[PDB]
């Protein structure tokens, strides 16, 4: 007696909570503490006289390129100008909550834990409710900590609360999206791709709306957070929108669950072919077969992003250079994440007992490793170069000539490759020395990104900002091109790769 | 009558996984459940746990529906899957304790007896278990509970003859104290010894059923 | 290969404080089905991971097909077919694609035997590999290993999940493989297929050999 579909929710929640106890506090603090200690703290040094701050605002509203990345500035108050740069924090929290929800809902359910858990006295909706409670709690805690940190500074206290609540709502909207996406396919990667396509589309719509009239920025959950307008006249009712979209979607994520069976999705499966083709006869063919969809989807997404970013560059060549070099660094980071995932394909292959099946044949350990390494090194390069070509074409058309604006934008994209491949090198080095600690390449990449963002803005010495690759990339166009750091970033990569290879041939595949 | 399947049916895509089944297990008896590798034995056991949602027929598990009453029924039921997967980080004793906490009850006087009898080493990470000590975790976690209905999919797979004999004696002792068992074997040597009244299904439907 | 496919002398391996193997001995002799028996935790799978070069031995001598299992693990692996204790397939590949893929990295598939093996195990080779019951998931490995160029089969519980008739088809397949000079090493816990198939059983207890000889 006394049983419902939500039984076991608290137990599942606590055993999800203790699984990531070194990851959740780290990013919860990372997305909230550097709001009053970095962004607002470093605005009385860069922009002291208020007469100067106003000038900075007049340099943002007169350039669609800068307000496509970050958004518009509506007045010259200390809070608004200080927190303009931190409008990128509404996307990182969405990434974090999407990853958490998928990790705790569908990744486990694909490993057979659903059978073991649900064979007990654990309800049907306990697994979903536990992950939703964890993500909602994390996204509320980060907003609360950010608001509490901002309330101790000398900015207006209403805008601080508005920004905290907006940051919380931005992460609550994209938890229901992750749940609905998780109710769709038996494969976790397909669900992650579906969830991230929505975020990419929202960001693109937001950027196109910001860089123009502003009508198109009302059709995306990102860009519902900037129109709360903290420090510039708060529109409180906008949060209600972020409260409806989250409530309407999270109901659907339950209605899609009361009609699937543990393990399946929404569409049944289809028969394949009863014979392998002349391409699937090798580790290279097998690795290609497993990554076709990922390669195509990443390539299409990066091409569209480059096409979007190239149109706003020209609504004086000393500012388009600075904006292209700043916009392609983000593409470099995204391609680095692509490379890290394509290389973690290897750890996921070994930990799934499928590496010993392949290695018990006439396959060597280096020919197997250099079949995922060769895909990680090539797919990221192809995607980055295609994005650069698309950006060059879009920029060239809107100016008047293409042959004078394409090569420079292609070079700008092609000089990011040594920094992109360093994370593949790091992952390969970790897989071969400490295979269990392979997935800390994600932490290394997040640390590099955090250092790049919060480096020369909190006053760190210029010998501590040299511990990252994204700051050493040269500047193509005019002078300032050296090509020496690239030679220092390629060599490192090779060394690391070699190390990993040499540490894999003398090991146990256990 | 713990189980009263009367006409089950299930389609996955265009695949007729189950096409009319008539299982019937009564109180305090061990029941065999046999058939070739397409029959639908593992699917039926998943329908009884409210995990698959059968497309037709009637299922009265312990007097109630398995789908809409799953939580209430699952406090009298234990399950041993055909493919046992554990948590690699946790220990065997930790896994048994955690599964006892979810079930809300265990018999420690029998837990210790089974642990020292199956030969399990309860202080080892579950990832080091050699496919024969991985089945012992499920067997001990299911045979030491308060369930009055056991559904075993392939309880002795990976177990050497001595441990299989131990499992047979354990099932005999369980049947002594009024416990109902439904057993899928593919091994007609323990089916002959342990249970009477087998049931055979060929293509999703019952072909024969009755006392041995 | 000195007409002795396998020759182990004083094998040893520790996994930290755990003494997995403590002096194991073996000798398989070019043409016979050999039974590899022992309790749980004896060290049966680990030995099969040392012959394949996946795991390195701390002591003793191993001579697989006249060569070192660890350094020559590529040219010796095209005369060998292996069936693991835990069969895992790629969930996106088809059942009939996995057979061809696996049999191509070994010495190569035989299309005359493949058709008649799929015919009599009753496999459906056009179906994704995440929908196979535990028994059609084993037929994939069995058909892929029994239809290949191989002068040595290392089977590790090959009839796990097979109904009384598909494991009687497998016995006939092994018996007619032995006819054309194929050496088999058979690890199992069912002492009913060992009696019918194997002579020269070998029983190990805790990494050490406690019994050996013809049946
Ligand atoms: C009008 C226009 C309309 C059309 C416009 C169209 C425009 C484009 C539309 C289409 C776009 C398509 C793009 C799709 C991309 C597909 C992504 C994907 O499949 O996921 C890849 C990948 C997961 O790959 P996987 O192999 O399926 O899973 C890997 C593991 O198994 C997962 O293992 P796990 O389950 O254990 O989880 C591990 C997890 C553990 O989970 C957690 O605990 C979450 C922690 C997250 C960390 C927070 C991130 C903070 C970022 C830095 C902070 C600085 C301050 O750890 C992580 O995954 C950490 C990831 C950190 C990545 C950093 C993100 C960099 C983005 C760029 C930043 C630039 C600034 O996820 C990523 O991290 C990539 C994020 C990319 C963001 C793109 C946004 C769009
Ligand atoms: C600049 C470069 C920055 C590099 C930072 C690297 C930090 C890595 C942290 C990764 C992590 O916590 O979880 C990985 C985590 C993946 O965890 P997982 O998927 O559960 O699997 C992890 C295990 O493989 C799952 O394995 P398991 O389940 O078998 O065991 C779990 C594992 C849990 O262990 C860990 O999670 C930590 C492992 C070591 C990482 C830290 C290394 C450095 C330590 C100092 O167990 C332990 O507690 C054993 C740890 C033993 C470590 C021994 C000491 C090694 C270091 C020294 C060796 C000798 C020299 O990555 C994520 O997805 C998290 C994303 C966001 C996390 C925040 C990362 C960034 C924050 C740090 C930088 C912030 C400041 C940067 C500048 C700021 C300027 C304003
Ligand atoms: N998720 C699924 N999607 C599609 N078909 C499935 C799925 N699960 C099972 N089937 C099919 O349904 C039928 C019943 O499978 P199953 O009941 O698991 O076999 P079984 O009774 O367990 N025999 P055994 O192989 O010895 O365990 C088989 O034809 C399977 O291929
Ligand atoms: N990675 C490992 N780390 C530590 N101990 C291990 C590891 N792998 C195996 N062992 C131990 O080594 C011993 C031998 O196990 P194993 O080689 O799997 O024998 P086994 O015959 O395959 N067991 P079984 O398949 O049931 O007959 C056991 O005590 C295992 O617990
Ligand atoms: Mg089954
Ligand atoms: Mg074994």
């Amino acid at each position: 007696h006394r049983g419902s579909g939500f039984t076991g929710t608290l137990g599942l929640l606590r055993l999800y909570l203790r699984r990531d106890r070194v990851s959740l506090p780290l990013w919860v603090l990372l997305l909230s503490v550097p709001l009053a200690t970095v962004y607002i703290a470093s605005v009385e040094t860069v922009y002291p006289d208020r007469s100067a701050r106003a000038a900075a605002a007049a340099a943002i509203m007169a350039s669609p390129a800068q307000r496509a990345l970050y958004g518009p500035v509506y007045n010259d108050s200390l809070g608004a100008v200080g927190i303009w740069k931190a409008g990128m924090f509404h996307t990182l929290i969405a990434v974090a909550v999407i990853l958490t929800v998928i990790r705790h809902t569908r990744a486990d359910e694909e490993s057979g834990r659903a059978e073991l858990i649900d064979s007990t006295v654990v309800g049907r909706y306990a697994n979903l409710t536990g992950a939703l409670l964890l993500s909602f709690g994390a996204s509320i805690a980060t907003g609360a900590i950010g608001a509490l940190g901002l309330l101790a500074t000398d900015v207006a206290p209403a805008g601080s609360v508005a920004f905290g609540v907006a940051l919380a709502a931005s992460g609550m909207v994209f938890t229901a999206v992750a749940a609905v996406a998780a109710q769709l396919s038996p494969s976790a990667r397909f669900t992650r791709a579906v969830a991230f396509a929505v975020l990419g589309t929202a960001f693109a719509l937001r950027a196109i709306g910001d860089a123009g009239s502003g009508t198109l920025s009302w059709c995306s959950p990102l860009g519902w957070s900037l129109q709360v307008r903290p420090y510039a006249g708060e529109r409180w009712w906008v949060l209600l929108l972020s409260l409806a979209t989250a409530a309407v979607l999270t109901v659907l994520a339950y209605r899609l669950r009361a009609g699937r069976d543990v393990g399946a999705g929404l569409i049944a499966e289809r028969p394949g072919a009863g014979t392998a083709g002349p391409m699937l006869s090798e580790p290279f063919g097998l690795a290609w077969r497993l990554n076709r969809g990922s390669l195509l989807l990443w390539t299409v997404g990066l091409c569209l992003y480059g096409l979007v970013m190239g149109s706003v560059v020209h609504g004086t060549g000393a500012l388009e250079q600075a904006f292209l070099a700043l916009a392609f660094t983000m593409i470099g980071m995204v391609a680095a994440a692509f490379a890290v995932s394509l290389t973690l394909r290897l750890h996921q292959e070994e930990t799934g007992l499928r590496a010993e099946t392949l290695l018990a044949g006439a396959v060597s350990r280096t020919h197997w490793l250099a079949s995922h390494l060769a895909m990680a090194l090539a797919g990221s390069a192809v995607a980055t170069l295609i994005s650069g070509v698309a950006a060059g074409l879009a920029y060239g058309m809107t100016v008047g000539d293409v042959g004078g604006k394409l090569p420079t934008v292609v070079g700008t994209a092609a000089v990011q490759l040594p920094a992109v491949w360093l994370l593949s090198a790091v992952t390969v080095g970790l897989f071969g020395l400490a295979p269990r600690f392979t997935p800390v390449a994600w932490g290394v990449l997040v640390g590099f990104i955090a250092l790049y963002l919060l480096g020369s803005l909190a006053g760190f010495p210029q010998m501590l900002l040299n511990l990252e690759p994204f700051a050493h990339i040269p500047r193509v166009g005019g002078g300032d091109f050296t090509a020496v750091p690239l030679l220092w970033l390629l060599a490192i990569d090779a060394a690391l790769i070699t190390l990993g290879a040499m540490a894999f041939r003398r090991r146990d595949v256990r | 009558v713990p189980i009263e399947i009367r006409g089950l049916t299930k389609h996955f895509g265009s695949v007729r996984a189950l096409d009319g089944l008539d299982l019937t297990v009564r109180e305090g008896e061990v029941h065999g459940f046999l058939g070739p590798n397409g029959a639908g034995k593992s699917t039926t056991l998943r329908i009884l746990l409210g995990l698959v949602k059968a497309d037709g027929g009637s299922v009265r598990l312990l007097g109630g529906d398995p789908w809409t009453d799953a939580v209430d029924l699952h406090r009298h039921i234990a399950y041993v899957p055909g493919d046992v997967t554990l948590w690699p980080s946790l220990t065997g004793g930790e896994t048994i304790d955690l599964l006892a906490r979810m079930r809300g009850g265990i018999d420690n006087a029998r837990r210790a007896e089974l642990i020292e009898r199956f030969g399990l080493d309860p202080t080892k990470k579950a990832r080091t278990y050699s496919k024969g000590n991985r089945q012992k975790v499920s067997l001990i976690s299911a045979l030491s509970s308060h369930a009055t209905l056991l559904l075993l999919d392939e309880p002795s797979s990976g177990l050497d003859p001595l441990m299989e004999n131990v499992f047979q004696q354990c099932i005999g002792e369980a049947r002594q104290r009024g416990v109902t068992v439904l057993l899928s074997s593919h091994i007609l040597a323990e089916t002959e010894a342990l249970c009477e009244k087998v049931t055979i299904i060929r293509a999703g439907k019952t072909v024969e059923s009755g006392s041995l």
